């Protein structure tokens, strides 16, 4: 059958940096190659269609190339932005030319540049009941990895970046909590 | 849309000898469309153990089939090929002539 | 044109149950296809059609049937639901496969979870946590945390609502939920989200903040005899008003 | 030459379900495989030297035939629309493709032709890089395919896969496929009237199928008006043919039959003897 | 061996 591979499975680049997404396929006998973007919890949306006789297709900072003989397509993302963060999937026509076969996709994370990081931990109280709280690690560098808890009664989330567009301000944050009262937010993160 | 009437050859694999096992061939060729009914007859009666080749066609797109059965020719037995096709008003019967 | 429509968006099934995933398109497309998406497996072709009355097997056809009696509809039937059929199901159509007009349009997908027992199904509990005094004074910014706990399966959509308006910016949710018992394989899930506004906005007591978790659980069809409210599809939310502290 | 050819036939039967679909494979004048969607709806061996191929080969060939059947079902709908025919009538789409080797055993040429209802529709050019409309408006679908792309996929098959596998088949069945069987020749005499008799020149048990039978008269350089029958299969893999000339009764010994066949080192000449 | 692809025929 037609076999589609995408290298690598996961990619993390600082914003502003050029990056390549790779697609290789075993059977060069294709009519079309197609690149798709998939946002979390949503369907695929087509970015670029390259016909078998075409060599490249451009869409802003996206430029895809096709080399049939070599069995390769490269999606070049110039000056990458946080908004480029998504799963990128490559598809070619199956051997019968009746359906599309997909690679497993590349998950791209373009990390937001925190210009003046100010790492701090805070304690937040439940709006309904006191003596019920969560810990917030916030305003840390985008290159700082959130450590797993290693307690099993203490839960720690992965980081996400939010955009306060009103103040042209981005901030990373992670949450931690427990059902034990022998737990302070200080050194809850490591 | 073209319509061509089957050409029908009825013949043995080997020169016929009464009492010697042989193969009876009915070769239908030059026909279009492909839909066709063919029976080998012994003394007017349809032969049951009859096999045929797979549908193929010639340069001019006309179809050809070989229908055949193992048989022992005799003095008394008459063999024929009965062919029905959309181009024929009635089924055509071609008797086995040993010199054709 | 609506493009490619899929129903339902979420579904729970008991092992052995039958289920038709509906797909339609109003673009008059001859070519339609079904894929399943699984972590580290990618998007795999189940069945495909090259026209009305014409269907064929894909990469992973076993366990699934399709029919194409019309151009518009391409339904996918699970004959006998198995846990291995837990996946996200995408229906796709295109004007052509081999032509210049080769763009493939996808439906929004159907998240399917097949369970041995519906016993394990729970809706989320939701709490909003008010911003820190220390954060306000240091940054002049106010971070609210929403926390959804003890939900199963992982069938949730979390949204923030400020003054009854859905927030699309100043927010991020965890990309994944946490297993509350990572050891257990039928573990319920926790999910957190953050809403960050100016200390100003939070300090305005006319401003209402609500985190909403839409849970997709059992439908009206499903049997339920447990000494416990049926864990149906439902919204669970928590609130907080601003304070001039 | 040597050749690897397939002959595909799709026949619509509206109301009675999907079209009838048959593919047959030939190496030279020897059929070796067949697919029939009415038959085990799979590609099956039709020569003894094909019977020891693995399930991998048969599964692949079955799916290629299946996929061709499905596309030909789409093509029959397209062609019905194209000629503005009723949805009630049965129609035929035929597809012929083949590659040939030269003396050296390298690719000599390829060809593909389509016919709708027994008439030339579309032909692949000798360069294998474009298609020629034989009927007006005949094309690769402009809207749902690409002339150049379709030609390219068939060109690769004809120049590469077709040549490679023709060699594999010629090797597997070499004892039968590479053996030249010369024709057994004789002349029979059949009086048809008081004044005329038919001289019939026989060629029996020959392979391959290509053969020339001509009648000449002594003292005349030109060849005579000849009744030729269609070359016919014996059923054992060899072929039969005869050429007949109607001559005046008593003058039969003035005529010569001339037989040309690859398996004959030089042309054979026969004369009827009473 | 068969080709994997059957050409798609059209009109005009």
């Amino acid at each position: 059958a037609q076999e589609v591979t995408q290298i690598p499975a996961a990619l993390s680049v600082p914003e502003g940096e050029n990056l390549v997404l790779n697609c290789s396929f075993t059977d060069s006998a294709i009519y079309n190659l197609q690149w798709f973007r998939q946002d979390p919890g949503k369907g695929l949306t087509s970015l670029l269609l390259i016909q078998s006789s075409q060599r490249e297709q451009t869409s802003g900072r996206l430029n895809a190339s096709l080399d049939k003989s070599s069995g390769r397509s490269t999606l070049y993302i110039a000056a990458s932005q946080p908004g480029d963060s998504a799963t990128y999937l490559c598809a070619v026509t199956n051997q019968a030319g009746t359906a599309l076969i997909f690679g497993k996709g590349t998950t791209l994370s373009v990390s937001s540049n925190i210009q003046n990081p100010d790492p701090a931990v805070y304690q937040l109280r439940d709006s309904k009941s006191s003596d019920k709280s969560v810990c917030l690690f916030t305003d840390f560098d985008s290159q700082t990895n959130v450590s797993q808890s290693k307690d099993s009664d203490v839960y720690i989330t992965d980081k996400c970046v939010l955009d306060m567009r009103s103040m042209d301000f981005k901030s990373n944050s992670a949450v931690a909590w427990s059902n034990k009262s022998d737990f302070a937010c200080a050194n809850a993160f490591n | 849309m073209i319509q061509r009437t089957p050409k029908i050859q009825v013949y043995s694999r080997h020169p016929a000898e009464n009492g010697k096992s042989n193969f009876l061939n009915c070769y239908v060729s030059g026909f279009h469309p492909s839909d066709i009914e063919v029976d080998l007859l012994k003394n007017g009666e349809r032969i049951e153990k009859v096999e045929h080749s797979d549908l193929s066609f010639s340069k001019d797109w006309s179809f050809y089939l070989l229908y055949y059965t193992e048989f022992t020719p005799t003095e008394k037995d008459e063999y024929a090929c009965r062919v029905n096709h959309v181009t024929l008003s009635q089924p055509k019967i071609v008797k086995w002539d040993r010199d054709m | 044109n609506a493009g490619v429509t899929q129903t339902p968006k979420f579904q729970v099934l008991k092992t052995g149950q039958s289920m038709t995933l509906q797909c339609s398109q109003d673009m008059n497309h001859e070519y339609m296809s079904w894929y399943r998406q699984d972590p580290g497996m990618g998007l795999r072709l189940i069945h495909y059609s090259v026209g009305a009355g014409i269907t064929d097997q894909g990469e992973v056809p076993n366990g699934y049937n399709v029919s194409r009696s019309t151009t518009e509809d391409f339904p996918l039937r699970l004959l006998s639901a198995a846990p291995s059929q837990t996946s996200v199901y995408f229906c796709a159509s295109s004007y052509s496969i081999r032509g210049s007009r080769g763009e493939q349009f996808f439906g929004p997908g159907t998240r399917l979870t097949v369970l041995e027992d519906l016993k394990n199904v729970f809706p989320p509990e939701v709490a909003v946590f008010e911003p820190s005094e220390a954060e306000i004074s240091h940054t002049q910014k106010a971070t609210l945390v929403c926390l959804a706990t003890g939900f199963y399966p992982d069938h949730v959509e979390l949204s923030w609502w400020v003054n009854g308006k859905e927030v699309h910016s100043g927010v991020c949710t965890d990309p994944q939920p946490l297993k509350e018992q990572p050891a257990l394989n039928d573990s319920r899930y926790a999910l957190s989200s953050r809403l960050r506004v100016s200390a100003t906005f939070w300090q305005d007591p006319r401003n209402h903040f609500r985190c909403q978790v839409q849970f997709y659980g059992l439908s009206e069809n499903d049997e339920w005899t447990q000494d416990r409210a049926k864990p149906v599809t439902q919204i669970v939310s928590a609130e907080a008003w601003g304070r001039a502290d | 030459s040597h050749s690897l050819k397939y002959f595909h036939t799709s026949v619509s039967r509206p109301g009675r379900g999907e079209p009838r679909f048959i593919s047959v494979g030939y190496v030279d004048d020897t059929q070796f495989v067949r697919f029939d969607n009415d038959a085990s709806p799979r590609m099956v061996p039709r020569a003894p030297w094909m019977e020891q191929e693995g399930s991998e080969y048969w599964d692949r060939e079955t799916r290629s035939a299946r996929d061709t059947a499905q596309i030909f079902r789409v093509n029959l709908r397209t062609l019905r629309g194209c000629y503005n025919q009723s949805e009630a009538g049965s129609h035929t789409l035929q597809w012929m493709h083949g590659c040939e080797l030269g003396p050296d055993g390298r690719f000599l040429r390829g060809y593909e032709q389509f016919a709708y209802d027994g008439k030339d529709y579309l032909t692949l050019n000798e360069d294998l890089r474009s298609w020629t409309a034989v009927d007006t408006a005949a094309q690769i679908s402009e809207q749902k395919s690409n002339d150049a792309s379709e030609a390219e996929h068939q060109r690769a098959y004809l120049e590469d896969t077709c040549v490679e596998w023709l060699h594999k088949y010629l090797e597997k069945g070499k004892e039968t496929l590479l053996h030249l069987e010369p024709p057994k020749t004789h002349v029979t005499h059949h009086p048809i009237s008081d004044h005329e008799a038919t001289l019939r020149c026989w060629a029996l048990g020959f392979y391959p199928a290509e053969i020339t039978l001509t009648w000449q008269q002594d003292g005349e350089g030109h060849t005579q008006d000849t009744e030729l029958v269609e070359t016919r299969p014996a059923g054992d893999g060899t072929f039969q043919k005869w050429a007949a000339v109607v001559v005046p009764s008593g003058e039969e010994q003035r005529y010569t039959c001339h037989v040309q066949h690859e398996g004959l080192p030089e042309p054979v000449t026969l004369r009827w003897k009473p | 061996r068969l080709p994997a692809k059957a050409p798609l025929l059209g009109c005009g």
